[PDB]
């Protein structure tokens, strides 16, 4: 027995229901992608390893 | 005949016969070279052979690169010389280490004089470590070890 309030707390979320706001206005969209964050890596090596 | 790699090395600076324990890690050390300067002489009737006459021996310079870090005795000596104070000498021992941290080849330099300190550019678009470049001019070079 699993109650609906338990699902809303513990279960993961699907992707197909979303709302997008552009500026101060909301526009219905079909697909949104690319929200990624990337960093570079700086390395330094010396003679003693 | 097994060759040795060139990415494991150590350098030690001695100031007044006292080694500096914080100045052993460097990003790069330039190769050490010795040259016997010669002039070519030509005889009168000798048009098919060459003659080379020996002269004094020229030593190269010692260049090191290192990132910006906490002030060390090597830094203080370099700053004092380049601030206009009395010139001082230092002795350097470069060692090439094997897998057991045993120096297979070592070079010793007598009376090294700090002559140049430089730093990298401040670039707002870069992803790199700020690197100091040091150069010294020494009087004599001498190598010791089982390999060379």
């Amino acid at each position: 027995a699993i109650t609906p309030e338990q699902i809303a707390v513990e279960y993961p979320i699907p992707t197909y229901r979303f709302v997008v706001s552009v500026g101060d206005e909301q526009i219905p969209f079909n697909n949104v992608s690319g929200l990624d964050v990337h960093y570079d890596v700086i390395e330094y090596k010396d003679g003693i390893g | 005949y097994t060759p040795s790699v060139s990415h494991r090395f150590i350098a030690s600076f001695l100031f007044n016969n006292i080694p500096s324990p914080l100045d052993i890690a460097f990003q790069r050390i330039s190769g050490l070279s010795r040259e016997l300067q010669t002039t070519q002489y030509s005889q009168g009737g000798e048009n098919a052979r060459n003659v080379w006459l020996a002269e004094k021996i020229q030593h190269g310079s010692l260049h090191l690169e290192r990132g910006v870090m906490t002030v060390t005795p090597l830094t203080l000596m370099f700053d004092r010389v380049l601030r206009g104070e009395k010139a001082v000498y230092a002795d350097v021992v470069i060692m090439l280490l094997n897998e057991n941290s045993v120096p297979v080849a070592s070079w010793t330099l007598s009376n090294a004089l700090p002559v140049r300190w430089s730093t990298g550019d401040f670039d707002a678009n870069s992803n790199a470590v700020l690197v100091n470049s040091l150069e010294l001019r020494y009087q004599d070079m001498r190598w010791l070890g089982v390999k060379v």
